[PDB]
């Protein structure tokens, strides 16, 4: 339970996960009970059974023409590691502020301002993004 | 500490006692302190708290009292040795680091008061402020909390008493400076009074020293300040002062107000110390209400200047039993409001004080009438809202059950009118953690089947009954407990009633306990094991042997085999009882080692019978 770092504590749960699968399968093609006891047990002895609380802790919510900035913003998504659909911001903020670059120079910070603007929305949808495929994988 | 308490225990071994609790820092300076685990923090209190109560024995804080209102303090072991008072001196002052040297510098300051008056270097002034500074009211008030947890025997009355002997010497030394402590210093006589040899004291002594001097504010402030006159008054409740504390609220002598500004109707005397009421002055206007509280003309006030105003204290003889009645009509007419959760809290310590009365002597029941017919419509009304109060109504639960105590088909029906609606209350109890709603409902269902309800009224508590068969016993291992013990004393409560039944109903039982889950559930009860139970009868720290949680965990033990006993008796179930359990262990077997349990022959003498 990361409040900072949510995404990284969920990306590791999730390859631990992977791990103690991949384990349990070869563990079960042969033998053994005692450690199989002892997680259930923990898992279920009557306190919010374990699996339960860590079900529970997944949380499952989640100077510019508008339409043209959201085409832009559609051309920086990338599919994230995780298949989460991030806006690349640092590519939106370049190419903003190469559209900024290229009447026009008393409008220069105006246009400038709304290039961060669109870069910090691409960063939020991002992040929304990594969260989402985040919990996926959770 | 008990020693003591039955023989003197002398200045030597006190001064001895003092310098060892000193080197052991009260139990906090341990040689070994390195090892202690969470679970043994309570020892070190208990080990604290004698700490504490030797000290305080030790000065035998009654014969200090008696002298210094005789005269004749000469008499007290500390007199004429004046080494060992400047010895504990020099070792006391050092204290007010923890909160356990809070009680010992404060008695001690005492007692350099009441030796020596005169005498009194800043050395004790320092104590003095130090141990007001320590928060000592509060530290007694969990102590003796803690000591009593332990179902109070000898040794917490002993406990209680030091602690009433000191807060009264307490209350008659220092009467100016303990005012800012008024609802700690509460708290400590609520302690103090949990003993039945207290109340019977404190309401044989003069009422203007001690503990009554506590009581004497407390009445300057009501009905301002409800919660703590009503509190004490509940505490001083035993059986010999049930009709004492009744007649006191009938003939209240103050009545206390809090005026922001003197209102055209107040006609002052001369020194503006005593005004007198122009005209009546209406309490609760609550419509058509037959209980109106009335402040009469001219009846004089004592004004007390208070940073916002003026506190009136009026001398006028309203009954407190007819004032609460009007408060718990504001709280029927107010419910709908916001404000129903406070209100509640400025209603419980009337309802708990009635319960303490109507369950202390049955013979007041009928003059408290309008309170007991108004719960009902309190119960009707506040079991709907969106958020119950759990403690209110289990209060109310409780006084309406030491009502059905005398009068069980009249409570039976009074409240099978009102209605089901504890589903509400037992659900939430069992989402939070904590099941006064259930209990309470429990105690009086309880009571119901007990009181003999005619053959006719047995029909219209079956369905309680089945709730309490299927949904409580079957699941109530796996509900949330937010403490210890707790589920055992629900779980041992469940099988009191299904005993008391099958004690009088019987073929309902009889049907759920060998068809339904009821009867694995009573298995496992018995199926804990002997070694469990000796295990957790070890855990008990204090002389509570007979009255520790272990004492409840080997009741319901009992109580499940006496179940099971009956039901062999009377008549799925047979089957588990015989089948081998799936962990190599048949049940039987189980029960034939209980043959090993040694401090009760009543288990064994039953497990046997079961067997047989």
């Amino acid at each position: 339970s990361v409040e900072e770092s949510e995404i990284s504590a969920m990306n590791q749960m999730s390859w631990l996960m992977k791990t103690a699968t991949i384990e349990l399968r070869i563990t079960s093609l042969n033998r053994q009970r005692s450690h199989t006891q002892r997680l259930l047990h923990l898992l279920l002895d009557d306190v919010r059974r374990k699996i339960l609380r860590i079900l529970d802790s997944i949380q499952f919510s989640n100077f510019f023409d508008r339409s043209q900035i959201e085409q832009v913003i559609a051309n920086c998504e990338h599919k994230n590691r995780r298949g989460q659909t991030v806006c690349n911001v640092k590519l939106l903020h370049r190419v903003l502020v190469a559209e900024v670059n290229a009447a026009a120079i008393g409008q220069r910070p105006l246009l400038m301002e709304e290039i961060n603007t669109i870069l910090q929305y691409v960063v939020e949808r991002n992040k929304l993004l990594q969260c989402l495929h985040a919990k996926r994988h959770a | 500490f008990l020693y003591f308490a039955c023989f003197a225990a002398s200045p030597s071994d006190l001064l001895a006692l003092t310098k060892l609790f000193k080197e052991q820092g009260f139990g906090c300076r341990l040689q070994n302190h390195h090892l202690v685990e969470p679970s043994m923090d309570p020892l070190v209190e208990r080990i604290g708290y004698f700490s504490i109560l030797i000290f305080l024995e030790a000065l035998d804080m009654d014969t200090l009292m008696t002298c210094s209102l005789s005269d004749k303090i000469e008499q007290h072991p500390f007199s004429s040795e004046e080494q060992v008072c400047k010895e504990m001196d020099s070792i006391l002052v050092t204290l007010g680091d923890v909160p356990h040297h809070g009680p010992v510098l404060l008695a001690w300051a005492l007692l350099r008061f009441t030796l020596n008056p005169d005498k009194v270097t800043s050395a004790v002034r320092k104590m003095g402020s130090t141990a007001i500074q320590l928060h000592l009211f509060q530290y007694l008030t969990r102590m003796l909390q803690s000591l009593r947890s332990g179902e109070n025997n000898c040794t917490t009355s002993t406990a209680c008493l030091c602690v009433y002997t000191f807060l009264a010497y307490v209350l008659s030394t220092l009467e100016e400076q303990v005012s800012q402590s008024q609802q700690d210093l509460v708290e400590t006589a609520c302690q103090v009074f949990a003993a039945p040899n207290l109340p019977d004291l404190f309401w044989n002594m003069e009422p203007t020293a001690g503990l009554g001097i506590l009581l004497d504010s407390v009445v300057g402030m009501f009905p301002f300040r409800i919660s703590p006159l009503l509190k004490l008054f509940t505490a001083l409740v035993s059986k010999s002062s049930a009709k004492k504390v009744y007649s006191f609220l009938d003939r209240m002598s103050s009545y206390t107000e809090h005026y922001r500004h003197k209102p055209h109707d107040i006609l002052s005397h001369d020194d503006e110390t005593l005004w007198k009421r122009q005209t009546p002055k209406l309490l609760y206007a609550l419509g058509l209400g037959q209980t109106n509280l009335r402040i009469p003309q001219g009846a004089l006030g004592q004004v007390m200047a208070d940073e916002n105003g003026f506190l009136v204290r009026w001398e006028y003889s309203y009954s407190c039993w007819t004032l609460f009645t009007c408060e718990i009509e504001m709280l029927l007419h107010v419910v709908s409001t916001a404000d129903v959760i406070h209100q509640c809290q400025r209603v419980k310590p009337i309802i708990d004080l009635v319960h303490k009365v109507i369950s202390t002597d049955l013979s007041i029941a009928d003059c408290l009438l309008p309170i007991t017919s108004r719960i009902y419509m309190l119960l009707q009304r506040l079991t709907t809202v969106m958020n119950p109060p759990m403690d209110f109504l289990s209060s109310c639960v409780d006084c309406l059950t030491a009502l059905a105590t005398r009068l069980p088909a009249k409570v039976w029906t009074d409240l099978r009118h009102t209605g089901g609606g504890y589903g509400s209350l037992f659900g939430i109890e069992q989402s939070q953690g904590e099941y006064s709603v259930t209990l309470s409902f429990l105690r009086l269902i309880t009571t119901l089947v007990k009181g003999q309800l005619g053959s006719t009224q047995s029909q219209g508590l079956v369905p309680c009954i089945l709730f309490v068969l299927r949904e409580m016993l079957p699941n109530y291992h796996r509900w949330r407990y937010n403490s210890h013990g707790v589920r055992e004393q629900l779980g041992f409560q469940i099988l009191s009633l299904i005993h008391a039944i099958l004690n009088l109903l019987r073929s309902l039982c009889i049907f759920s306990l060998t068809n339904t889950e009821a009867g694995q559930a009573v298995i496992n009860i018995m199926g804990i094991g002997v070694d469990t139970l000796n295990t957790v009868m070890l855990t008990q720290a204090g002389s509570s042997g007979t009255e520790g949680q272990g004492q409840m965990l080997m009741q319901t033990i009992k109580l499940a085999f006496s179940i099971t006993n009956n039901v062999i008796r009377l008549k799925p179930l047979e089957h588990a009882l015989t089948q081998h359990g799936a962990h190599g262990n048949n049940l039987i077997a189980v029960l034939a080692k209980y043959i090993y349990h040694r401090y009760d022959p009543s288990l064994p003498r039953l497990a046997i019978q079961l067997l047989k």
